[PDB]
RNA sequence: GGGAAUUUUCCGCAAUGGGCGAAAGCCUGACGGAGCAAUGCCGCGUGGAGGCAGAAGGCCCACGGGUCGUGAACUUCUUUUCCCGGAGAAGAAGCAAUGACGGUAUCCGGGGAAUAAGCAUCGGCUAACUCUGUGCCAGCAGCCGCGGUAAGACAGAGGAUGCAAGCGUUAUCCGGAAUGAUUGGGCGUAAAGCGUCUGUAGGUGGCUUUUUAAGUCCGCCGUCAAAUCCCAGGGCUCAACCCUGG
């Protein structure tokens, strides 16, 4: 709700991981919810993330040019592996 | 059509077809006349209608119409042009103002006196 | 610096002011953040809500010459200190 | 900003206007011209209904069209609310009381500072008088004579319920808001609204 | 027995050998101002006889219009008649009758004094006027809904 | 594809041909929709059966008016509404079937309940 | 100078606000005022009442008359406005004094209808008509189109209509225009289905029971300045306009 989730594609760089964020919002003229995409750059000093993982972002003071976020784990998920 | 096609901006408006490009949006515009003459109108009508080839200060060479009865204009005269087109004369899309820099009011005219720049009798 | 002065808004040759707290370097018709009174010389009427005015004066707001006189006729200074 | 012209010239063609003058036309001039006119268009019928308001009250289209906006803003019976604004005009109230023989004659009395309202002079014929408002003349014998001459030199028409008269001051008083059926002119208000539908 | 008004008059031609037979086409609308609306078309060589035929053809088909206590429509409704679509809605009291020429007369002669309408299709008075009749026949009062639905009128107002 | 888009039409086409039976499909959503038309007086009766494990429902239509119908919220364009913009079809002659968090109800029942939702189809 | 076209080489720091100074005070072409312009909006005038009968005059006529026309003349009444002569502020907050505007607004007295209406249109859309002159000529016109010897469409005259200190022309934007049709259009023949098929991205997606609550709905909090718009109330003689509250 507050922060933005995203997929962590292109995690090749050192101490950094490119992240793809997705959101839906209604079109102002026609009122249809369109899936828009926007990328960001975050940092994981432990390098605990790799491509294929699910990651959450947080605001922080700027680390470099265009890298102004911090990668954290997700809060609310629905794994629920094999519940009755 | 499909709403996905609408998001492609399939629809656009139509642009203006303004009928006085020479004025550049202004209501009137000054210009010197180059060659006064007459011309035969379209086939059904028949007359020798008066016109004037004008060089406006906005960078456009055009021709106008001489409304009214009688005129004193000649080459090297300064007139004042307005809009309005004459359908009977193809190509003419402007009128001059009577009662201005050099074009004088129509002689012996009482009705519709403001459209020709003529003093009221007293 | 914050200051308590009054701006003009009305008709020509009919002055109708309102008291307001705004920055000094801002112009006369500057962006307001709290309107704390109303005044005119002709009718001589005044609302002059006191709870808002004392909030600024505690924080270093300096009234002008006439606003000092307006507050002087009121008993706000005695309760201010 | 005023008619200043002949009135029978319009009364032959327009209709009846007790507000302008109680006099009547003389001649049904010619059967020829009636044959020339003949029928009428729907726009003309809506037009002629509007012109009756221009004479019975002495009002301009700009001054009238403003009142149309106030009626449209007012909820319910925009045609009725229009007459509520015209009948409450000071120029009509001083006339319907009988203090003048003609509404133009009453408009002159208001303009030359002869009437006061609630103890204050009013120099506006278009002044809207509210309910419970007193209307008195001035102390000069000239002012008192003009109203006194109007109430004495001819018979008096029956007044409405929303107007009174105290003959000791020769004054009046507005009681409440008018009803649309107490207008002093046979009107079809709906046609007027149909005329201003474009504007 | 009541009045009528001519909505339109138009000349139609013929291409006989010798020349052309210019005869008139009269459209007449009939209304008592208290329901009883009728639309008819007539045609004749003369103007007067064409109006008379249209009057009989209009009186040949008369229909009442549902109205409310304030002389308005119970509700909005649309209709189509060929390439002629006509729109109608109720209105507030004192609003007046406002609509196109062909639509004003048939409503003005009906009795409704406060309504509004617009025609979205062809400008033909005949095709537009008939569309109004198709629009009004398909409207009803609240009471007709209650009897055909088994619910009282007050319960529907909620 | 949208089931309810087909439900509104099978009832419409039956009135154009002027038939009594419909043989409409049964689902968790349609059983709530049909239940509103019974109480509201648009349909005389409903009845359930089966031929396979699947289920169906059989309606009973009434014998110059027409049973108008219209869908509003489509898969390609969903439409929601708040409380203040709940429609009022024809001043009350019609009704709107909309889904709230507490199931589906009539717009009038939503006016009292105080909760808007997803309008799905209007009726008049 | 350019351009169709947009202002006094003014008065004052009295008020408001700003800078310096302990203070007195200094500066302030910001600001407050005046002047020019019908540029726009609003408001009031350019007279009210009566005027029997008859006459001059303009236009028209079937030559009897009709219209301009209660209009005018005439008789009384009134003076916004106009002229003359006096009185005369608020705005100033601060004991008193401190006013650019300003002898300004405003009030009293005298005189006297005396100082004040024009512009467009009258073929259909579109409210409003005849006559003379002209003869596809001169000319009108937004569209359809009028005029070639009886022109309701040109010009003149009378009359009428619609506006009114404004009236019309031109230019620019929206509306009408559902004529880019989410609301609200269409593609057999009127403009519009790729020559056809397979399929990537993308869009949408059968039924049943649970999970979560992103979207969606409800209740509270903060915020989207003021002014403007909307409702109410009040103050300028009313209105425009100004102010208070929501
Ligand atoms: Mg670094
Ligand atoms: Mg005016
Ligand atoms: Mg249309
Ligand atoms: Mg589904
Ligand atoms: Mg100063
Ligand atoms: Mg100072
Ligand atoms: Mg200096
Ligand atoms: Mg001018
Ligand atoms: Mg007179
Ligand atoms: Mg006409
Ligand atoms: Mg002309
Ligand atoms: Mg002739
Ligand atoms: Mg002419
Ligand atoms: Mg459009
Ligand atoms: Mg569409
Ligand atoms: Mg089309
Ligand atoms: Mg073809
Ligand atoms: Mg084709
Ligand atoms: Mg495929
Ligand atoms: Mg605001």
């Amino acid at each position: 709700m507050r922060s933005m989730q995203g997929k962590v594609i292109c995690a090749t760089n050192d101490k950094t991981v490119n992240v793809e964020v997705v959101r839906l919002a209604p079109h102002p003229k026609y009122k249809r919810r369109v899936r828009k995409k926007k990328k960001y750059q975050a940092h994981d000093p432990d390098n605990q993330f790799k491509v294929g993982d699910w990651v959450q972002l947080d605001k922080c003071r700027p680390i470099s040019k265009t890298k102004t976020f911090l990668a954290v784990a997700p809060e609310g998920r629905q794994s629920s592996a094999t519940r009755p | 059509p499909t709403i996905k096609q609408l998001i492609r901006n399939t629809r656009q408006p139509i642009r203006n077809v303004t009928k006085s490009p020479a004025l550049r949006g202004c209501p009137q515009r000054r210009g010197t006349c180059t060659r006064v003459y007459t011309i035969t109108p379209k086939k059904p009508n028949s007359a020798l209608r008066k016109v004037a080839r004008v060089r406006l200060t906005s960078g456009f060479e055009i021709t106008a119409y001489i409304p009214g009865i009688g005129h004193n204009l000649q080459e090297h005269s300064v007139v004042l042009v307005r809009g309005g087109r004459v359908k009977d004369l193809p190509g003419v899309r402007y009128h001059i103002v009577r009662g201005t820099l050099d074009a004088v009011g129509v002689k012996d005219r009482q009705q519709g006196r403001s459209k020709y720049g003529v003093k009221k009798p007293k | 610096m914050v200051k308590l002065r009054l701006k003009r808004c009305g008709r020509k040759q009919r002055a109708v002011y309102r008291i307001v707290a705004i920055d000094v370097r801002s112009r006369r018709e500057g962006r307001d953040l709290q309107k704390v009174g109303f005044y005119d010389p002709i009718k001589s009427q005044t609302y002059l809500n006191v709870p808002a005015i004392l909030d600024f004066l505690e924080k270093g707001a300096q009234p002008t010459e006439t606003v000092y006189d307006i507050l002087k006729r009121a008993e706000v200074f005695k309760e201010f200190r | 900003s005023r008619y200043r012209g002949p009135r029978f010239k319009k009364i032959r063609r327009l209709g009846a206007l007790p507000g302008l003058t109680n006099k009547r036309p003389r001649a049904g001039s010619d059967l020829r011209n009636q044959s020339r006119s003949g029928k009428r268009s729907q726009y003309r019928i809506r037009l002629e209904e509007k012109q009756k308001l221009r004479f019975h009250y002495g009002i301009t289209e700009r001054q009238l069209l403003k009142y149309v906006r106030i009626a449209r803003k007012a909820k319910g019976s925009t045609g009725q609310v229009l007459l509520q604004l015209l009948e409450m005009r000071l120029d009509n109230i001083l006339f319907r009381l009988g203090m003048a023989p003609t509404i133009p004659g009453a408009r002159q009395l208001v303009n030359h500072r002869h009437i006061l309202v609630n103890g204050r002079i009013v120099d506006i014929p278009s002044y809207r008088c509210k309910p419970q408002d007193t209307i008195m003349a001035r102390d000069e014998q000239k002012s008192i004579a003009l109203i006194q001459n109007s109430l004495d030199l001819s018979p008096r028409e029956e007044l409405p319920k929303h107007l009174t008269l105290n003959p000791f001051p020769y004054k009046g008083l507005v009681n409440q808001i008018i009803d649309s059926k107490w207008v002093g002119l046979k009107i079809n208000e709906l046609l007027v609204v149909e005329y201003y539908s474009r504007q | 027995g009541f009045e009528e008004n001519v909505v339109q008059v138009r000349r139609v031609t013929k291409v006989v050998k010798g020349g052309k037979h210019m005869r008139f086409r009269a459209i007449v609308v009939v209304g008592d101002k208290k329901g009883q609306v009728g639309v008819g078309v007539g045609k004749a060589k003369e103007v007067v006889s064409a109006v008379q035929k249209a009057a009989v053809d209009a009186r040949r088909n008369i229909i009442t219009v549902p109205m409310t206590k304030y002389l308005t429509f119970p509700h909005r409704n649309e209709a189509d008649y060929g390439a002629a679509r006509v729109m109608l809605r109720p209105a507030a009291p004192g609003t007046g009758v406002i609509a196109g020429g062909a639509v004003r007369t048939v409503l003005e002669m009906a009795g409704v004094e406060n309504a509004l309408g617009k025609q979205l299709g062809s400008n033909n008075a005949l095709n537009n006027a008939r569309a109004t009749i198709v629009a009004v026949q398909t409207m009803r009062q609240f009471s007709d809904v209650a009897r055909d639905r088994g619910i009282p009128m007050e319960e529907l107002w909620k | 594809k949208d089931t309810i888009a087909d439900i509104i039409t099978c009832i419409r086409n039956a009135d154009m041909n002027r038939k009594g039976t419909v043989r409409i499909v049964s689902t968790n959503i349609t059983e709530n929709i049909v239940k509103i038309l019974l109480r509201e007086g648009f349909i005389e009766n409903a009845r359930k059966h089966q031929e396979r494990n699947k289920y169906f429902l059989v309606l009973t239509l009434r014998h110059l008016n027409t049973f108008h119908l219209k869908r509003v919220s489509r898969p390609g364009l969903r439409i929601y509404s708040n409380y203040q913009r709940i429609p009022r079809i024809l001043g009350g002659m019609g009704i709107a079937i909309l889904s709230t968090s507490r199931g589906i109800m009539t717009d009038r029942e939503a006016r009292l309940e105080g909760i808007g939702g997803e309008i799905l189809c209007y009726i008049w």
